[PDB]
């Protein structure tokens, strides 16, 4: 049976292992500074994949080893290990989400591919106070065509916040909107003053478009504290740390 | 209308490596038989016509009456 | 692949098995169909592509540049009648112009008018012209695998970098200096199968330019304590402008995006690796990027050494460590930058020659080729053969320091390959008497080629009968520029000694471009002597020239016809290869020219532009031999 | 396949009112023929046009250098005519024809074409036809040629406007009542590309080149021909526009294409082989060349129709007794020569049906081999084989006890292996009985064809429906074929004195 | 014709088939690898590629292939060391196994 040459292969580790013990270190022109690495499994995560003894003559796919190894290095750079380029944490967590799994990230590409089929927005990511007011005017009683007068009711006052604000107050992020996002603030033009911040992102047009992504705007979000007293009546934010 | 398209076709799944160099970002798509689903609409319509020809399980049967207690 | 299709009709009745086609007078034939037509009573065939200068007159048993346009006499006088016969003609520049050519540019229109330089087409006002490669074209028709045919080289230079005309400049050759973008033959990609950056050098070089050793061999000495790595002495090799090299974008087909100019000979050491290569040469790894998206990979090579920098070569000569030191160097370069397809070396004197800087002895000759082998073996003790490469030098037809390069040893100690200098023959400005500086071929009475006549054919022969090398070791290219010589007479070939003579940038030395700019055209689809230059060429030794009677000024020059011949001729040997020197100015058209000599095929019905009309000869003539003149 | 037409010419088509050569030549100093035609009126009047006439060639080659021209090969042919008023003035006549008669001609082949009294000569291998208008008014096509949108009514429910919509794939099949795979497979159009076996060479192989870039074998040379006029532009698919589209119109061709549907409906078989059949029953008289039906077509088919319905006969078996049977096959599919031979490989080399230069007496090149292996094919001992061979040769008229390499013999000889066998005859008992048929030997050998006369010795139907019947009576006797033969003494032997 | 005619326009968009990723989700290679240029965009100190010494482009088929086997490609992998550990000591005759039997620090035992 194979399984007696099978043998041959974990002397060949047992090779490799020592031409890097009794080779590399002395003669690692990479990691020539860096040592530790004393056991095997070391550089199966520092340069290399989850390569291991283990083989109980179990077939496996390059594709799957590759992808995996491919999760190792995500992961080593998602813990902070060697200095990865940690992307934002957005990311990251859309890695987890989706590229954690075959199947995860395959159903994740499904729907960026799908223009539509399914994605039947009886929710969706959009949202205001709108949209719970909606489901206020849905869920009260039972349904009648009066219904969008309150509706448009919030509109009303929300628009009111529209018209007459005092626009006036914000901030400029780096150098970047060039192509990406900062945020703004304003206020009522009348007391009892109230107060709300939203963002825009210049990502959000295509590489020659001057018209942008109409996901536009983040949304006024109502300040929570109070806020008066203010010797010019004016207030500054700025954002750092994504807080 | 019931309105087709050709097959998602192989043409050539072409193996070869993947950079810019070599993928393209202009500033070329790699195919398997399975993108489809969508024709639901159309299979349920042409379902719904056989079962004009028949019944959509099988045919049923009527009612009967009574009298002056109707 | 480029596809044409004709048509014939007869009778129902008659069917040909051949393709019967109309009798006609000849006039102005050309193309891929079927031509009988009549001239002089007789009925001519070119059983070849036809050409508006080709005539089936001398066609009879000639008519293309290697044979008859056949015939037969079949005509009758009243063919002769209902067909106005045919006797003589003479093919005229058309009217229109079937191509662009070039464009014009402001700043060395500005350099004509400067007061120093006075440039005037005639050259009368001024001697030189400076003219920037920006005038230039793209020119380059696209073509088959073609796999079975030799490779084909072009040669690369730093002169690529600069004219600071794009700055401003306007008061010193620099400032009207020459150089061009990669990024032309980038646009259509795979134009040769080889390239060779110019010579560069090592620490210890003795000529003129040593200070530059110097310089760089500091800011090495310098960094790299700093680096935490070993000082070097002489024999290790240098860049000479790493920022031209890499501290660039202009010039190198690639965004200003990282172009670290700033960065220098005391600061790009920890760059001076391909990965972390910025500029020119990175590009260059960019350019096999796209190369090889198509396919066919490139020999990307350079080499070192050279006319201007083989001072040291006598000096490193008879100190093995050194010279191991140095081949060290090139595999760390290797090392540094494992793209590269090769490289190789340039030296050029066995026996003394050239430059006299070129300190020499005759054991030199022995020592280069022990060093030669010392080379090979440490190579082989580098190199995995999957990965393998192989060396070449050049040689300088000499006809006797050839010999004593000792070839035959070399070729036992694996030197692969060796390209031959097949120009600048005619030492211009010291020679005794005007000739044409690239002859391949042999003219009548050879009694009188030592120093004169040199046709490269009888070194050639030398190599492959009195040293039995096979072909496929030895190279042969050509040279973008030709000679200029004042007062010579045509009858004599002797000239004017030391008078100035034409260049743009290098007296004595036209540039090719601008050739086609001033004294030479095609834009009407011919070969185009113009404003007043005579086009011209000899039957003795099949060469091409060109002359003005004002100032007795000669040129002697390749030419796409000429190329043509040599390419055929190589092509006939099937050499090893074939290649360009000094590669930097010419638009493309003489490297489809190279095509065609190699037999090299297009690949589709269009073009960038025509070539055939090239071909015409110039001016016949024949020129007697130094030797015939003198006897 | 085989037949080279490098030298084919047009021909006039022995018309009565038209005018032009029938014949062809080597060489002449004629850059064109010309052709004269009588016009004729819609009123019947009498009018007449001239025209130019033109073989024609044409060829492909690729620019290149230092190669030399014309490295001449077969080629393309082509034809066509003109027209000017210096041919005829007369013009301007609604009221004399501006409608006219057809035009009509001839393809032929002219060479060498006698038996031994050799000398060059034409003959045909194609017809073509045409009708042609004045167009004076510029008249619709169906103000002049009316019929035909009445007859797109009557079996095209549509008018001749109406066809212009039936190139639409979607719209054929609609009128059709029928699926759209079925026209794409009656096209073939598929990956189903047609395959031929690698034992036959076919002559005349302008195949390969780089400049022979149509497909071998081409439908309209195989599988399908029928639908087309044995012409090259046949019909396909063709890139959507407004849709998935049909290669092009050909009303002729639609209206045979009807036909064949509406057939093949009663055909219950795939297209394919009703093609087969069809075509080499065409090819059983050459009389015809419109590759129309016949009456004998109509007898062929209630033949297969009857004998596959009682002893499951091919259509393959069928139309090779016919004539000539496939080399060819679908993808997947297998050659049936092969089937029939190569099916066995026992030896070096598979026999390939282009051997058989060789002579059937003596077994001794591997051409004899050869004969054996095809005899053991034939489930026949070699001897008997060669009872037949000579035979078969008489019928041929060859000589010299030849064999020759033609498939025509090879399949003749399959006819009288299959026949008897087809009811448990002997092979000699296939012989006896067609001698108690014809009151000859060999006409099973002997080549089928059609002919106008009386000769129950050449109808070969209702021979063997006489053969199989009365084969089934001399069952019912429970007789030998030879004893009966001695029976009616076609069969004798001697009486000598003794004892 | 008939009043208000109907008009289901399913407008053309020359409708045809689109390219799962996950089919081939190894494409993911793309993705990985715009990240991978993310990381180069660091101080140098970090080998990104190079710490990928293990792979390239290999973009094959390979619908199934599996087998315990890439325990081998991992030795093959090894080779890259090897060839290097040559560029240390020239060889380039199987000297990687035959050496496999001579040294320290393991036994260095009897190789292939």
């Amino acid at each position: 049976s194979n399984s007696i040459e099978a043998k041959l292969q974990e002397d060949l580790r047992d090779a490799l292992v020592d031409y890097y013990l009794g080779q590399i270190v002395p003669n690692s022109k990479d990691f020539t500074n860096l040592r530790s690495t004393i056991k095997n499994v070391d550089d199966l995560y520092d340069h290399l994949l989850l390569d291991t003894q283990v083989s109980a003559k179990v077939i496996t796919s390059r594709l799957s080893l590759v992808t995996q190894s491919v999760q190792q290095y995500i992961n080593r750079i998602a813990l902070n290990l060697e200095p990865g380029l940690s992307i934002n944490q957005q990311e990251a967590t859309d890695w987890e989400e989706f590229a954690n799994r075959y199947g995860y990230w395959a159903a994740n590409q499904q729907l960026r591919m799908f223009p539509e089929i399914y994605v039947d927005p009886t929710l969706r990511l959009t949202k205001t106070e709108f949209f719970f007011q909606l489901e206020s005017a849905l869920n009260q009683g039972k349904l009648t065509d009066d219904v969008a007068q309150k509706a448009v009711l919030g509109y009303l006052n929300n628009f009111e916040e529209v018209s007459n604000l005092e626009i006036i107050a914000g901030y400029q992020d780096g150098i970047d909107i060039e192509n990406d996002k900062t945020y703004f603030v304003a206020r009522t033009r009348m007391q009892p003053y109230r107060y709300f911040w939203r963002s825009l992102d210049a990502s959000q047009r295509n590489a020659n478009s001057q018209e942008l992504y109409p996901t536009a705007w983040s949304e006024w979000k109502a300040i929570s504290v109070p806020l008066e007293n203010v010797a010019n009546g004016i207030v500054r934010p700025i954002m750092m740390d994504n807080r | 209308l019931g309105r087709r398209p050709d097959v998602q076709l192989t043409s050539f799944w072409q193996p070869l490596t993947l950079e810019d160099a070599s993928y393209k970002t202009d500033s070329d798509i790699f195919m398997y038989p399975m993108n489809n689903e969508l024709r639901g609409l159309w299979d349920r319509i042409e379902n719904r016509i056989y079962n004009l020809r028949h019944n959509l399980t099988l045919d049923g049967k009527e009612i009967n009456m009574d009298l002056y207690d109707s | 692949v480029n596809k044409y299709t004709y048509t014939s009709s007869k009778a129902m009745s008659d069917i040909s098995d051949v393709i019967g086609e109309p009798l006609a007078a000849w006039d102005s034939q050309v193309g891929g169909r079927v031509f009988n037509v009549i001239f002089d009573g007789k009925v001519y065939t070119n059983t070849y592509w036809v050409e508006r200068w080709q005539v089936p007159g001398i066609g009879s048993s000639d008519g293309n540049p290697h044979n008859a346009w056949k015939f037969v006499r079949a005509a009758t006088a009243d063919e002769i009648n209902k067909i106005g016969n045919p006797t003589t003609a003479d093919v005229k520049p058309t009217e229109n112009i079937p191509s662009p050519i070039l464009v014009e540019d402001k700043y060395t229109e500005e350099t004509y008018s400067r007061p120093d330089v006075n440039f005037k087409e005639d050259g009368s006002q001024g001697n030189l012209s400076y003219t920037a490669t920006r005038v230039c074209a793209p020119m380059y028709n696209h073509y088959v695998g073609d796999k079975t045919k030799p490779k084909l080289s072009a040669y690369i230079t730093d002169w690529c970098q600069y004219d600071a005309r794009l700055d401003g400049g306007g008061s010193k050759e620099e400032e009207r200096g020459r150089g061009f973008d990669l990024a032309t033959l980038m646009q259509n990609p795979a134009t040769y199968d080889r390239l060779i950056f110019s010579f560069l050098g090592i620490c210890g070089d003795i000529g003129n330019k040593s200070k530059k050793v110097q310089e760089v061999w500091d800011g090495w000495n310098a960094q790299a304590p700093s680096l935490g790595l070993p000082q070097i002495g002489k024999g290790h090799i240098v860049p000479l402008d790493p920022y031209g090299d890499l501290g660039t974008a202009r010039n190198v087909g690639l965004p200003p995006e990282s172009a670290d100019t700033s960065i220098e000979s005391g600061t790009f050491l920890p760059y001076y690796q391909q990965n972390r290569a910025a500029g020119l040469l990175g590009g260059l790894r960019e350019l096999q990027k796209k190369a090889h998206a198509m396919g066919h990979k490139l020999d990307l090579a350079f080499s070192i050494g050279g006319w201007s920098l083989s001072s040291y070569f006598s000096a490193l000569a008879e100190n093995p460590d050194e010279r191991r030191v140095f081949v060290a160097s090139v595999v760390d370069f290797f090392v540094r930058f494992p793209m590269f397809s090769c490289v190789d070396i340039d030296w050029e004197y066995p026996g003394g020659g050239g430059d006299e800087g070129n300190i020499s002895s005759d054991k030199d000759g022995e020592n280069y080729v022990l060093l030669i082998k010392e080379l090979r073996s440490a190579l082989d003790s580098r190199f995995g053969y999957s990965n393998r490469k192989e060396i070449s030098i050049a040689c300088s037809g000499v006809k006797a320091k050839l010999k004593k390069s000792n070839i035959d040893q070399l070729v036992a100690n694996g030197l692969d390959n060796i390209y031959l200098m097949s120009y600048d023959f005619f030492g211009t400005i010291w020679a005794d008497y005007i000739g044409h500086h690239t002859n391949l071929y042999s003219p009548k009475d050879p009694g009188e080629q030592e120093l004169f006549d040199l046709s490269a054919e009888a070194a050639i022969d030398y190599l492959h009968n009195e040293l039995g090398i096979p072909m496929e070791k030895i190279h042969l290219g050509y040279a973008n520029y030709g000679r200029s010589a004042v007062g010579g007479d045509l009858t004599t070939r002797q000239y004017t000694k030391n008078g100035p003579a034409l260049g743009t940038m290098e007296n004595g030395a036209p540039e090719f471009f601008d050739i086609v700019k001033n004294y030479m055209d095609a834009e009407h689809s011919l070969s185009m002597g113009k404003n007043g230059f005579v086009l011209m060429t000899d039957t003795n030794a099949d060469a091409d020239f060109l002359f003005s009677e004002a100032k007795g000024h000669f040129i002697s020059l390749d030419t796409p016809r000429t190329v043509k011949q040599k390419g055929e001729y190589a092509a006939k040997n099937k050499l090893g290869g074939v290649f360009s020197w000094s590669g930097d100015q010419d638009c493309g058209l003489l490297a489809n020219a190279a095509r065609e000599g190699l037999g090299y095929v297009a690949d589709s019905n269009q073009e960038t532009i025509d070539m055939g009309p090239l071909y015409n000869p110039g001016k016949e003539i024949y020129l007697k031999s130094i030797s015939e003149i003198k006897s | 396949a085989e037949k080279d037409l490098s030298r084919h010419g047009y021909i006039v088509k022995a018309a009565d009112n038209i005018k032009g050569p029938t014949q062809l030549v080597e060489h002449s100093d004629a850059s064109y023929d010309v052709i004269e035609l009588t016009c004729t009126n819609q009123a019947k009047e009498t009018i007449t046009v001239k025209l130019r006439g033109e073989n024609i060639i044409t060829y492909q080659r690729t620019k290149a250098r230092m190669v030399p021209f014309d490295n001449s090969s077969p080629f393309s042919r082509q034809l066509k005519l003109t027209f000017v008023a210096e041919d005829n003035p007369s013009l301007g006549n609604l009221d004399k024809g501006p409608y006219f008669a057809n035009m009509d001609i001839y393809a032929a082949e002219w060479v060498r074409e006698n038996v031994s009294s050799e000398t060059m000569v034409s003959r045909p291998f194609l017809t073509m036809t045409y009708r042609i208008a004045i167009a004076k008014a510029g008249a619709s096509l169906e103000e002049l040629q009316p019929e035909a949108d009445a007859f797109f009514i009557n079996n095209f429910g549509l008018s001749a406007e109406d066809s212009s919509q039936l190139v639409k794939l979607v719209a054929f099949g609609d009128q059709t009542g029928s699926k759209a795979e079925e026209i794409e497979s009656l096209l073939s159009c598929g990956e189903n590309l047609p395959i031929v076996s690698p034992n036959v060479i076919f002559a005349n192989p302008i195949f390969g080149s780089y400049f022979n870039d149509e497909p071998f074998p081409a439908p309209y040379h195989f599988g399908g021909v029928y639908i087309n006029a044995h012409q090259r532009n046949a019909m396909t698919i063709i890139r959507a526009e407004g849709g998935r589209e049909i290669q092009s119109l050909s009303n002729f061709r639609l209206e045979r294409l009807n036909r064949f549907i509406r057939l093949q409906r009663w055909l219950d078989l795939p297209s394919h082989q009703l093609d087969l059949l069809l075509t080499s029953v065409m090819q059983a008289d050459a009389d015809n060349s419109q590759q129309e039906i016949t009456e004998p077509v109509l007898k062929s088919l209630g033949l297969f129709r009857h004998l596959n319905l009682q002893y499951k006969i091919t259509p393959e078996i069928f139309s090779s007794w016919l004539y000539q049977l496939t080399p060819f096959a679908v993808s997947g599919e297998i050659a049936f020569f092969d089937r029939i031979f190569n099916r066995e490989q026992l030896f070096d080399q598979p026999f390939i049906l282009d051997g058989g230069s060789f002579t059937y007496l003596d077994a001794k090149g591997s051409d004899a081999k050869s004969v054996k292996q095809l005899c053991a094919g034939l489930n026949i001992s070699a001897v008997t084989f060669q009872f037949i061979a000579p035979l078969v040769q008489s019928a041929l008229g060859l000589e010299a006890g030849t064999l020759v390499r033609s498939f025509e013999v090879v399949s003749s000889l399959y006819r009288l292996v299959s026949i008897p066998q087809t009811f448990g005859l002997s092979t000699e008992d296939g012989l006896i009985l067609m001698n108690i048929l014809t009151d000859e030997m060999g006409y099973l050998a002997k080549q089928p064809a059609f002919d106008d006369k009386q000769t129950q010795d050449k109808d070969f139907l209702s021979i063997i429906l006489k053969m199989e019947a009365l084969s089934a009576w001399l069952t019912k006797n429970n007789l030998t074929p030879a004893s009966l033969a001695l029976l009616l003494g076609v069969t004798r032997l001697a009486v000598v004195p003794t004892n | 014709l008939f009043p208000e005619p109907w008009d289901n326009f399913c407008r053309p968009g020359a409708i045809e088939a689109l390219d799962s990723p996950a089919s081939y989700l190894l494409d993911l290679y793309k993705f990985i690898q715009s990240v991978e240029l993310d990381g180069s965009n660091q101080a140098r100190k970090l080998e990104t590629r190079r710490a990928d010494i293990p792979k390239l482009s290999l973009d094959n088929d390979a619908l199934y292939k599996e087998v315990t086997a890439l325990s081998i490609v991992n030795d093959v992998l090894s080779g890259s060391a090897r060839e290097y550990i040559d560029q240390s000591g020239q060889a380039d005759k199987a000297v990687n196994q035959i050496l496999g039997d001579t040294h320290f620090p393991f036994t260095l035992p009897y190789s292939l």
